[PDB]
């Protein structure tokens, strides 16, 4: 019985307008950190995740259909589900230099 | 922007 902090969308949701900022926040966290922000996209998102210590920006969705991490599957109108899947799934299946996952909430919230 | 699976 453990109440994960990911259950909340604010734990990692930084909103929009935080590219070098959300990246400046990741610079220091531990490998596996991740944050979901937005941008001038048409409504897509970008999850700034720390990989091997070097934070990078990735995309979560591309075409209006859901919030997967690269491929459109199932539905769900929220990222909390996507982030939850990759939260335990490796992200190397696409890159052998990734092997990262959303295991650490960029802003976390295990305090108050 | 890195491509994921």
């Amino acid at each position: 019985g453990s109440p994960i902090p990911h259950h909340d969308e604010k734990t990692w949701n930084v909103g929009s307008s935080n590219r070098n900022k959300a990246e400046n926040l990741l610079r220091g966290k531990r490998d596996g950190t991740f944050l979901v922000r937005e941008s001038s996209k048409q409504g897509c998102y970008a999850c700034s995740v720390v990989v091997d210590g070097e934070v990078k920006h990735c995309v979560i969705n591309k075409t209006a259909t859901g919030y997967g991490f690269a491929e459109p599957y199932n539905l769900y109108s929220s990222l909390k589900e996507l982030v939850l899947h990759y939260q335990h799934t490796s992200l190397v299946q696409h890159n052998d230099s990734l092997n990262v996952t959303l295991a650490y909430p960029v802003y976390a919230q295990q305090r108050r | 922007y890195v491509p994921m699976l």
